[PDB]
């Protein structure tokens, strides 16, 4: 609506910038990383990283850059944003007590300015005088690294060359020196300019070289002895000095544009390089003291880098934006110089598109993206919950109970897993990792248990349908046997360490556990057949209480023991009767949970001396029904609910919460202590038995599926569990008459089908990704020079099929506006994909969505409505001529928004009595905009530049036809990122509404509303809290949030940023409630009486809660 | 044709005025956003374009006082593009700066003649007249809308440094240039061929091909913001597009806009008749360095936008040839009629001289045609 809570769901994962030196300390050697918003250090240790402290700015790193002032026992850090804030921090540490704090900061914007065509540049000389500028054309800012220079005072030096393409600061000169590459008419050069201190104006340099490469790009300054400079060019790389002049060209740099470089050692003989397809060189400086000549050898394949730096030890850290981060190993006399990669860190951008799987459901809704671009292609699925790492696996099908048990009573550790099989029992021994099937005298194999386990007086019982054993550890023989008084099978069994109450069909009965002996006290017959018992003590291994499910009531109700006197009556409703039933404690607190042969959960607060239910809540947990199973994790309790859908339930502020397991369906569990597997569980599926141990706490799951070619577009075919992939692969001419570069996802599909029978060309495809292996079923080729641009999933008509629709484009280098396209209809059915239908168009086809039934096309500057007819054709219906290009459209109910790259929103109607278009609204404000979304019918959000949100609402006065036609600004934010898709999707199970976002940064958002009473509480909270939070490089968060371009700068409103509400948890006790202070708190009657810290605390704490949790980054 | 004997930089001189006039170089550039209260010259109908020049020539007492204490303050009237001539009723118009300017008191008749340039656009508040017959209106100023590249935001830092490109000597040179600008494209949902269709440098060289066939004898500007104001004022479109076209703030969507106006509108007919063709644009020419139509002043001060071509078609020549006041020094002028309704549509203008070339072009006035597509804006 108007009022917008924007928080993150998970922060950049791209790589930007990372650097190395001595910033925690002087013995220390760090790795500093940028994330967009994010800086991440690091301490280089010999096994690996450790990551030390991780810090968020209200700024997009622009520049980040160590240096150490003289004086100075460890280096500082020099960090530029985006928004031109400048700052000069310094790592301290007290103890286990990190900040990171301001030394000097400013901002260093100009009012007048042209910013550079080669963006921004910020180079230190090696005396670290000074830090230098290159921000616009023409000017070269300078900022004296005086020790008072607190406010990084600045001065502009004319610079007479206007394209300058990268600049850095020379070694080894008399007085501080730049060295840049520069183009103008007479081609492209370089130059260099000393700093004179005190004139504060460039003096001549001490060399220049005119007519360099056309594609010079990349300036090194080569540090002593021999100091001078090494361009990189295209094809060539050359050393400058004075007076010497050294000229590479070689074969192995022919086919590569360096993009990215750094220093393997501090006399400069070594460079590593870094081109835009992933190869990692070497550069060697031959000296002969005197530079005699150069050297490029090609290590190897590294992700695509955006960045590289040397370590130690032979590991350097490559810095990717288009696929993940590494670690390589370089190893690198009998082999060539060659790279091993060590380590791989997620990234998941650029998120080009997205789609959720199970959105329906309340929360437990898997995140898909298409991830990357060329060969760091790939699906990324996205998953919240409780992880299980895996240490066993057993190939054992048909298993219908597991049981932890302690052979020997001198261990307090478990050494037995009984499993029960349809009329069978095996027992498993285990001996640290070594499992053997064994046999266990005085336990049967004959019988399916229905409980096992250890018992009072050092003691085991098997209860079976047949009979209960009692069985002695010592001897393990059959101390004692309770058998029905007339051999009638045993239905349900509940036991606990000196109780059991079996259920014989309707009448159930209550044996006690002595030594040797099992003696039966009670016998009673219940209204109904026995569904499911439970007695656990709640005591001395004594549980006064007894909770017991019925088949022809359907009720739950909970009995004295051992009167079986009735405490409580609960009826479930429905037809389905009860599987599981536990009484158990969460935080102090107890419960009564109930499962439901239809997967429905019960939970009540169960009185322990009373026996009633406190309060009926219910959530459900899947399809399958849910088996309750008791464990405990550290000090309290916790119950692991097995079904197609297995969840961990456990307390939180005195009320249950459910976590979704990371797993696939689990029919059984139990915890395990063995000595091998401590603090363990097991887990039974159809076929397996796994052992393994339960993650410390909820974090995001990331199954990365790799393409190796560039995802475009992604949809969901439920109905075929399956996902369709516009993607794209890059092949480069053949003498032999194009060909691949690498095997990627469309060449080594399943099955294939095509359309018909050294510049690079883009290959289109559409792929069928299986669901739950994720292997390519199947790949489509798109005709020659054909582009797929859009794709939806869906039914069309009064056809029950369920189709991929793709819409294209003919691209031809001669024609700049598109003239022809076609739309085809596809199906997959079995296991290959059949073209259905076919429709040309007469243009490109740039959007699909499917409306009321139909088919929905923007093509070119026209929206398009078409029929799905009984002859399978796709008849058009009606046309939108729009002064604007169709490129964005979305649908809610008969409504359309149509938007263009400019920022153009148009509003349409379908009107079903007219069979047309009508044009309800309409804004024109160019700018650039990446996507649009639909918020309500009133509201539509969009992401514009510069890396800025907005709300437009169709206005509400109404005051005439023109005023009617005219959409109103209501929400401007300045979000620090580039929003390439919105979805509207459920994360987690006040605020109304989800719009979920993914950006180039692979950060992941979420967009939902707020009523205007808690809108003004939360701006109040924002300006109380921007005075209470410390912020790195003291940059104002109003200025950081406010809309942005080059032009112009505007205060955000209509956004709440939650990124800093929720900050409001980690502040001080006394500074929650300086927050607080004047607040006004509404709880729901207009009344707003002032408000406390605990009152926000819980306020915060939900907010937490529409969202993924983000992870601890230091150990 | 070619032109011979024709010096082309004379009919942007407006020598047919008068004398020397005495030039202003000042300029006055009024806030972005900001509300200015601005005078209207009366009998002004024309459309205003930025960067476009208005000759003018005042012979009202009221008019005459209104320029001279113009002259004395920051010299800038409004000009308004009128949605209803006959209803008086303007939502939008353009500045004019007075530049040149010159008094004619011989035998005691006062006239004033100006030449003025449109500076900037705004949008009318409201319009109330003063006691000396003088309009003021209360406008509010449109700003520039300037926006950089499409990939400045999504660009990637280490690819930075290959963002100057080696100089344009080709049809595979503006295939690198798209391939290496928009490489950025493969990080966001679209290819870099839309890319190009918002691209200030592609849209005008596409532009300048066609400009090229009308002027085939490089002087157009090389900022987006001028260039798509000069050709916005070379288009010889009706009233109710100029007055779209005006509207735009961006020169992306106005350079989009002129390119779909020159791909769609190829014959210029009668606007009274409508389905009357007088000429086609293969016929427009440039005799004026402006291009091939500018704005020029009758001798009872009414301006016309006279567009130059080589043949116009359905036309009656009314009256003999005259040489006063003539728009193109060299060339004697005719009334030219539509043959079906009599409508004046322009002028027939003829050489004096046999050595001149071309020796015969029509001046069509821009208010009496209608540019139809052969079988709204569009940014
Ligand atoms: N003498 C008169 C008298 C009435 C109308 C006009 C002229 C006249 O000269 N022009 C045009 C004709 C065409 C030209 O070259 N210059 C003009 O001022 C008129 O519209
Ligand atoms: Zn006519």
């Amino acid at each position: 609506m108007s009022y917008n809570y924007v928080v993150t769901a998970q922060k950049p994962t791209a790589v930007n910038g990372c650097v190395t030196g001595h910033f925690t300390s002087a013995e220390d050697l760090n790795l500093l990383i940028a994330k967009n918003t994010r800086l991440e250090i690091y301490v280089v240790t010999a096994e690996g990283l450790r990551p030390v402290k991780e810090v968020g700015m209200y700024g997009k790193i622009a520049v980040m850059e160590l240096f150490r002032p003289k004086g100075e026992s460890k280096d500082l850090l020099f960090i530029l944003t985006a928004k031109y804030n400048a700052c000069i921090l310094e790592y301290k540490q007290s103890g286990e007590s990190i900040d990171i704090i301001t030394r000097a900061h400013g901002n260093v914007q100009d009012r007048i300015g042209r910013p550079s065509e080669t963006g921004i540049i910020g180079i230190i000389d090696p005396e670290c005088r000074m830090i230098g500028l290159r921000l616009y054309d023409g000017l070269f800012k300078v900022i004296p690294l005086d020790r008072d220079n607190k406010e990084l005072k600045a001065f502009n030096i004319r610079l007479e060359e206007l394209h300058v393409i990268d600049v850095k600061f020379l070694y080894g000169c008399q007085a501080p020196t730049i060295c840049f590459v520069y183009q103008d008419p007479q081609g492209r050069h370089v130059k260099t300019y000393e700093v004179s201190l005190r004139e504060k104006e460039f003096n001549k340099g001490p060399w220049k070289q005119e007519n360099v490469e056309a594609e010079a790009s990349m300036v090194i300054a080569v540090p002593e002895p021999f100091g001078g400079a090494i361009i990189i060019g295209q094809e060539s790389i050359t050393y400058h000095n004075g007076d010497k002049y050294l000229a590479i060209a070689p074969p192995i740099i022919k086919q590569s544009t360096i993009v990215c470089h750094n220093r393997v050692d501090p006399n400069g003989s070594r460079y590593l390089l870094g081109d835009m397809e992933g190869r990692l060189f070497m550069l060697l400086l031959e000296k002969e003291v005197t530079l005699k000549d150069l050297r490029v050898e090609l290590l190897g394949e590294t992700s695509i880098a955006e960045c590289l730096t040397y370590l130690d030890n032979g590991v350097v850290f490559v810095g990717s934006r288009l696929g993940d981060s590494q670690l390589v190993k370089l190893n690198v006399n009998e082999q060539g110089s060659y790279v091993v990669a060590m380590e791989t860190f997620t990234n998941l951008g650029p998120i080009v598109d997205m789609c959720v799987v199970d959105l329906e459901r309340q929360g437990q809704g898997q995140l898909v993206t298409c991830s990357g671009a060329f060969k760091e292609g790939s699906l990324r699925i996205i998953r919240n919950g409780i992880g299980i790492h895996e240490h066993a696996s057993i190939d054992l099908p048909g298993i219908k109970g597991l049981w932890p048990l302690r052979s020997d009573p001198n261990r307090e550790t478990d050494d037995t897993l009984v499993l029960s099989f349809v009329g069978q029992t095996r027992v498993l021994m285990l001996n640290g990792e070594e499992v053997e099937e064994t046999e266990l005298m005085g336990f049967v194999d004959d019988q399916q248990t229905f409980f096992c386990g250890n018992v009072a007086h050092q003691q085991l019982i098997q209860i079976t349908s047949a009979s209960v054993r009692l069985v002695s550890q010592e001897p393990k023989a059959l101390v004692s046997e309770w058998k029905e008084p007339q051999a009638k099978n045993i239905s349900v069994a509940s036991c606990n360490s000196s109780q059991v109450v079996v259920a014989v069909g309707r009448a159930l009965y209550y044996l006690q556990i002595h030594p040797q002996e099992l003696r039966q006290i009670s016998h009673t017959e219940m209204e109904h057949e026995v569904a499911c018992l439970d007695i656990t003590p709640l005591s001395n291994g004594l549980s006064p209480l007894c909770a017991i499910g019925l088949w022809t009531d359907i009720s739950a109700r909970i009995l004295k023991l051992p009167s079986f006197e009735l405490l409580h009556k609960e009826m479930l409703g429905g037809e389905i009767i009860p599987r599981s039933i536990l009484m158990t404690t969460f935080e102090s607190s107890h419960y009564l949970l109930c499962a439901l042969g239809d997967g429905a959960l019960f939970y009540f607060g169960l009185n322990i001396e009373t026996g009633l239910l406190s309060d009926r809540k219910k959530v459900t947990l899947g399809t399958q029904p849910t088996v309750l199973r008791t464990f405990r994790s550290l000090s309290t309790t916790n119950v692991f609910a097995c079904s197609d859908r297995p969840t961990v339930i456990y307390s939180s502020n005195h009320k249950l919460v459910f976590s979704n397991v990371n797993l696939k369906e689990v029919n059984y569990m139990c915890p395990l202590n063995s000595d091998g597997y401590p603090d363990s569980l097991a887990l039974a599926n159809n076929s397996t038995l796994t052992i393994g141990t339960i993650d410390e706490i909820q974090k995001l799951h990331i199954r990365t599926v790799p393409l190796y070619e560039s995802p475009r577009k992604i949809c969901y075919q439920e109905v075929s569990q399956c996902f369709g992939v516009l993607s794209s692969r890059i092949e480069v001419q053949d003498t032999s008459g194009t060909t691949a570069l690498r095997p990627s996802a469309s060449t080594q599909a399943l099955s294939s089908s095509v359309s018909s029978s050294g510049e690079e060309v883009e290959v289109h495809n559409l792929l069928i990704i299986d669901q739950h292996t994720f292997e390519v079923l199947h790949a489509h080729q798109f005709l020659q020079n054909e582009y797929a641009l859009s794709l939806v999933s869906c039914k069309l008509g009064k056809d029950p099929n369920t189709y991929f629709i793709v819409g294209t484009a003919m691209v031809y280098p001669e024609e700049a506006e598109p003239k022809q396209g076609r739309i085809v209809v596809f199906q997959y059915s079995d296991g290959k994909l059949q073209t259905v239908a076919e429709k040309e168009v007469k243009g490109a086809v740039y959007s699909m969505v499917e409306f009321n039934g139909k088919l929905l096309a923007s093509i070119n500057s026209t929206v398009r409505l078409y029929e799905w007819t009984t002859e399978k054709e796709l008849r058009t219906e009606c046309n939108h001529y729009n002064n604007i290009m169709a490129l964005y459209l979305k649908t809610k109910g008969d409504f359309i928004l149509v938007g263009d790259l400019m920022r153009s929103v148009l509003l349409l109607a379908y009107k079903p009595m007219e069979g047309n278009f009508e044009e309800i609204a309409r804004d024109f404000n160019p700018n650039w905009m990446s996507a649009v979304e639909i918020l309500d019918d009133d509201n539509f959000l969009g992401a514009e530049n510069a890396f800025n949100l907005f709300v437009c609402q169709k206005d509400s006065a109404a005051t005439t036809d023109e005023e009617r036609q005219h959409l109103q600004e209501v929400g401007l934010f300045h979000l620090g990122e580039f929003v390439n898709v919105f979805c509207h999707g459920s994360l987690v199970m006040p605020t109304q509404g989800s719009v979920l976002f993914g950006t180039v940064n692979g950060m992941i958002g979420l967009v939902t509303s707020l009523s205007e009473s808690w809108y003004n509480l939360l701006l109040d909270m924002q300006n109380r809290l921007n005075k209470v939070i410390k912020s790195v490089g003291k940059i104002e968060h109003s200025f950081w949030r406010s809309f942005h371009t080059e032009r112009k700068t505007e205060p955000a409103t209509g956004f709440i940023d939650g990124d800093l509400i929720e900050s409001f948890l980690d502040i001080s006790r006394p500074k929650m409630q300086e927050v607080v202070a004047n607040l006004q708190y509404d709880d729901g009657s207009g009344m707003k009486r002032e408000a406390t810290a605990d009152d926000l605390i819980k306020v915060v704490e939900e907010l937490t809660r529409i969202h993924w949790s983000h992870p601890q980054f230091e150990k | 044709p070619n032109i011979i004997n024709f010096d082309t930089s004379l009919p942007t001189s407006h020598t047919y005025l008068g004398a020397d006039m005495e030039e202003f170089h000042g300029r006055t550039l009024h806030d972005d956003d900001s509300c200015q209260v601005i005078p209207v010259l009366p009998q002004v109908m024309m459309i205003l374009i930025p960067g476009q020049t208005l000759p003018l020539q005042l012979f009202h007492p009221q008019e005459v006082s209104m320029v001279r204490n113009l002259i004395q303050k920051d010299r800038t009237f409004a000009v308004l593009a009128y949605s209803n001539v006959q209803e008086r009723e303007a939502q939008f118009g353009t500045t004019a700066e007075i530049y040149a300017y010159r008094e004619e008191q011989d035998f005691g008749i006062e006239i004033v003649k100006v030449k003025a340039i449109g500076r900037q656009r705004f949008k009318v508040l409201e319009l109330r007249t003063q006691s000396d017959g003088i309009q003021q209106a209360k406008v509010q100023i449109l700003p520039e809308c300037v926006l950089p590249s499409t990939m400045s935001a999504v660009q990637l830092e280490s690819l930075n440094k290959c963002q100057i490109f080696p100089s344009k000597p080709s049809y595979k040179w503006w295939q690198k240039y798209q391939k290496r600008k928009f490489h950025c494209a493969n990080l966001t949902s679209w290819p870099r061929w839309l890319y190009s269709l918002y691209d200030a440098e592609t849209l005008m060289d596409r532009i300048k091909k066609q400009l090229r066939e009308w002027d085939e004898n490089d002087s157009l500007p090389s900022n987006p913001i001028d260039f798509s104001y000069r050709v916005a004022a070379c288009l010889p479109i009706d009233d109710v597009l100029r007055i779209q076209l005006l509207k735009i703030g961006s020169a992306i969507q106005r350079l989009r806009c002129e390119l779909d106006i020159m791909n769609k509108c190829t014959s210029l007919c009668c606007k009274q008749c409508q389905e009357t063709e007088i000429t086609t644009k293969n016929e427009i020419f440039s005799l004026s360095l402006c291009g091939p139509m500018a704005a020029y002043v009758n001798p009872h001060g009414y301006v016309h936008e006279t567009l130059t071509v080589y043949k116009a078609c359905n036309l009656n020549l009314i009256g003999r040839p005259s040489t006063e006041h003539s728009w193109f020094p060299g060339y004697a002028w005719t009334v030219a009629q539509c043959k079906i309704c009599a409508s004046h549509i322009g002028w027939k203008f003829t050489a004096t001289k046999k050595d001149m070339s071309p020796q015969k072009f029509w001046g069509l006035t821009r208010s009496a045609l209608l540019p139809t597509i052969p079988d709204i804006l569009c940014l």
